[PDB]
RNA sequence: UGGGAGAGGGUGGUGGAAUUCCCGGAGUAGCGGUGAAAUGCGCAGAUACCGGGAGGAACGCCGAUGGCGAAGGCAGCCACCUGGUCCACCCGUGACGCUGAGGCGCGAAAGCGUGGGGAGCAAACCGGAUUAGAUACCCGGGUAGUCCACGCCCUAAACGAUGCGCGCUAGGUCUCUGGGUCUCCUGGGGGCCGAAGCUAACGCGUUAAGCGCGCCGCCUGGGGAGUACGGCCGCAAGGC
């Protein structure tokens, strides 16, 4: 807000992998604030992305959110009388929220029916390169891109 | 750095002598300002009537490009 | 062909144009912000500029151009990266002058110039 | 008598920068313009670039919080013709002074007449946008006019909103231009802060709006109205 920057919460590393950014996953999961549900689902999607793949799950989710990390997006700026769509770079932090939330969301697209199964497909195709989570990194990433122009309005 | 100092006596009525008058000229051929000639208020007057007189000789430029 | 040439950057409010002449003078290449695509106000942008100087230097390179002497005309805001794509771009920069047209008080201006 | 400073004024010459147009070379897909666009211009070769030619207008740096003039106002450079003014010397004249109803001249810009000139700019006008509309503001065009000569007009926030001359009433500081012995002193201009005092306050204050004398002009609630009638001036617009 106006006073200070707020401080950002650590979140309590998870019981399966003693990992931070795996919470942070659960944590978008949830709906009502019900995360026991969120656990079973995203360790369930653990449980799949081994047996339709044998490999570490914490390999294939984090390597997955590596390839939906977005480096540039477009902020808006009406300078003048128009609107501005200039180009920003993505601080780590926002490029953590940003992958996480449109891996999850991208998710809730797939037309599988359990949601067990959409975390694990969509992480399965995501560190595999494809993916809607990725394809919306590719879109913001090309539309700073196509305003490169906009390089000298960034704040 | 001003002018007036690095010379010794010198006719500012002189519109002949180049080599005096060209310290007087900026690297961009701009009649230099009191604050960097030195001069008082009524040298400065005879110095850039002079130096007007000799661009009209051919002897001062009226302008010249800026290099970098 | 020719090995030393020179480099002329007309760089405005509204665009920046840049064209590569032979030693006589004579243009050899140019390009602009309309050239490098863009249209309407976009034209005017440092970056604009950037690509223009390129896309300029890099005809002229295909002719043979090794050296260029920079000189630069307009008061634009896309000016000076117009020169730093020229020396980016593999050319010589042998030197660079500004030589902005200016009046000794000639012609009155229009209404949005005084 | 001797000296100085200055865009004071008039006439004739003249120098470069830039804009425009035209000719040549070279070159290609856009240029221009805006908040963003469009009108517009461009493959019938534009823009951008080099060379040449033509023409008009204004004089960048110097340039200043500067200088000059009674005001309007005056700026590249040269020469001629010409006004005002300041200093020093303390030589000449012997009150020859000050103001000034009428009168006379001068009087920015726009405007008018006759004839030139016409690059840029630009009332009117055309178009493109914006907008509810946009007879505007912004953009592309554009005719008078802006320039010269001669003759008219005679208005204004023609302002310091402060009539002219004179004497007297602390100083401090910046600046221009003279003269001394040049530390500085002494004149004449240009600002700032201020003694006393003034003033309704704001502010003025040796450049008075302080204290005094002389002369002229002017005011007497707001509107109606700088209108009407009359008169004088003007080609008219219109002015008094
Ligand atoms: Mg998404
Ligand atoms: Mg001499
Ligand atoms: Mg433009
Ligand atoms: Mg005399
Ligand atoms: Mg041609
Ligand atoms: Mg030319
Ligand atoms: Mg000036
Ligand atoms: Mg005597
Ligand atoms: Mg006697
Ligand atoms: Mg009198
Ligand atoms: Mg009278
Ligand atoms: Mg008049
Ligand atoms: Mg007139
Ligand atoms: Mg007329
Ligand atoms: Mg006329
Ligand atoms: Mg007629
Ligand atoms: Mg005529
Ligand atoms: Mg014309
Ligand atoms: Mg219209
Ligand atoms: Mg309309
Ligand atoms: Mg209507
Ligand atoms: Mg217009
Ligand atoms: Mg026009
Ligand atoms: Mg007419
Ligand atoms: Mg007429
Ligand atoms: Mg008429
Ligand atoms: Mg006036
Ligand atoms: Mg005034
Ligand atoms: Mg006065
Ligand atoms: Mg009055
Ligand atoms: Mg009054
Ligand atoms: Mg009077
Ligand atoms: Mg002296
Ligand atoms: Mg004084
Ligand atoms: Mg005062
Ligand atoms: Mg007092
Ligand atoms: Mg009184
Ligand atoms: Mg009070
Ligand atoms: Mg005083
Ligand atoms: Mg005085
Ligand atoms: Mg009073
Ligand atoms: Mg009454
Ligand atoms: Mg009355
Ligand atoms: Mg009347
Ligand atoms: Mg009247
Ligand atoms: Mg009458
Ligand atoms: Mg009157």
């Amino acid at each position: 807000a106006r006073r200070r920057r707020a401080e950002v919460r650590q979140l309590q590393p998870d019981l399966v992998y003693g990992d931070v950014l795996v919470t942070a996953f659960i944590n978008k999961i949830m709906r009502d604030g019900k995360k026991n549900l969120a656990a079973r689902i995203f360790y369930d999607a653990c449980k799949i992305i081994q047996e339709k793949t044998g490999q570490e799950p914490l390999k294939v989710f984090k390597q997955a959110v590596e390839n939906v990390k977005p480096r540039m997006e477009v902020r808006s700026r009406r300078v003048g009388g128009a609107n501005y769509q200039v180009p920003m770079e993505v601080s780590p932090r926002r490029q953590q929220s940003l992958a996480l939330r449109w891996l999850v969301q991208a998710a809730n697209q797939r037309p599988e029916r359990r949601a067990a199964v959409r975390i694990a497909h969509e992480l399965m195709d995501a560190a595999e390169g494809k993916g809607g989570a990725v394809k919306k990194k590719e879109d913001v990433e090309r539309m700073a891109e196509a305003n490169r122009a906009y390089a000298h309005y960034r704040w | 750095a001003k002018v007036k100092a690095t010379l010794g006596e010198f006719d500012l009525r002189d519109y002949r002598n180049v080599e005096v008058l060209k310290r007087f000229l900026s690297e961009t051929g701009k009649i230099l300002p009191r604050r960097r000639t030195g001069l008082s208020a009524k040298e400065q007057r005879i110095l850039a009537k002079t130096i007007k007189r000799a661009r009209i000789l051919g002897l001062l430029p009226f302008t010249e490009k800026l290099v970098r | 062909q020719v090995a030393s040439g020179r480099a002329y950057i007309h760089a405005s409010y509204n665009n920046t144009i840049v064209t590569i002449t032979d030693p006589d003078g004579n243009p050899i290449t140019w390009s602009s912000g309309g050239v490098i695509g863009y249209k309407g106000s976009r034209k005017g942008t440092p970056y604009a500029a950037q690509l223009a100087a390129l896309d300029a230097a890099k005809k002229a390179m295909a002719y043979g151009m090794q050296s260029v002497d920079v000189i630069v005309r307009g008061t634009g805001a896309g000016r000076e990266q117009a020169i730093r794509a020229l020396q980016a771009s593999g050319l010589q920069v042998k030197s660079i002058v500004d030589d902005t047209p200016v009046p000794h008080n000639g012609c009155r201006p229009k209404k949005k110039f005084r």
